[PDB]
């Protein structure tokens, strides 16, 4: 099981950063075109975070979309929040990774901001 | 029919409670009603107005601050966070601190807006459930 050229392989996944700047949704859609089950990167452990940091350093100050976003509000009874009388608007953000003291940290960003982005897909 | 002590509309039953609780205690209390209930939700303006009128009818037309059935937090698998590939939130490395915000309606004058608050505040609340 060989990751395509330019992608970096962990045991189970192929990863690749792309420099071309895109909104969160068009980055996600770009990742999904790359492969079966392709998405913006998810980070499931410290070891994956460290591996992803290496992927970034091999390829590249960076600011890149991850697959992490905020959910819609949902009432405790399970209903969607359609109507609201919120004092301040709830606006779902998405998360970029940026360098912070030699590792990286995840920061909220406007989903319509154009950024570099990171794709992941499962081998097989 | 709605049980005794509950206000009814066509399909829903509502009940204000004066005993102040944290947001989690309040929601838990609602879920433990003989008919499982939840903290009040409002799906349109008229329902919000109704809920406010029931509260006012129960609190002597005074100012109040009542929990409602919304909470957001950024830690663990019940967060308001999700991965586009559907994997669980099993690891986080947020710049922002871990936090939780619980929503309430604060009646000052007129229909209350819904504000965020410390989940450990002790507030009055309302339960709601749907008739069969």
């Amino acid at each position: 099981f060989r990751c395509p050229t330019t992608w970096s392989a962990s045991k189970l996944y192929c990863y690749k950063p792309f420099k071309e700047k895109k909104t969160w949704i068009e980055a996600e859609r770009f990742c999904a075109k790359q492969a079966e089950n392709g998405h913006l990167v998810s980070i499931g452990s410290a070891a994956e975070a460290d591996f992803l940091d290496l992927v970034i350093v091999v390829n590249f100050r960076y600011r890149a979309w991850t697959g992490l976003t905020e959910r819609n509000l949902k009432w405790t009874n399970g209903a969607s929040v359609s109507y609201e009388n919120l004092y301040e608007p709830y606006i779902r953000k998405c998360f970029v990774v940026q360098p912070w003291e030699g590792k990286s940290k995840w920061y909220k960003a406007d989903c319509e901001e154009k950024n570099a982005f990171l794709c992941k897909f499962p081998k097989p | 029919d709605c049980p005794d002590g509950w206000s009814s509309t066509k399909s829903y039953c509502y009940r204000p409670f004066k005993e102040k609780k944290t947001w989690e205690e309040a929601e838990r209390f609602c879920t433990e009603q003989e008919k499982e209930a939840h903290l009040v939700s409002m799906e349109n303006r008229l329902e919000a107005v109704f809920v406010d009128m029931v509260m006012e009818n129960n609190f002597e037309n005074k100012i109040y601050r009542s929990w409602i059935g919304l909470k957001i937090e950024n830690k663990g698998q019940r967060s308001n966070l999700e991965w586009s590939d559907g994997s669980s939130i099993s690891y986080e490395n947020l710049y922002e601190p871990y936090m939780e915000k619980c929503f309430l309606m604060d009646h000052q004058s007129g229909l209350p807006k819904w504000h965020t608050a410390d989940c450990e505040e002790k507030n009055v609340f309302m339960c709601k459930f749907q008739l069969p």
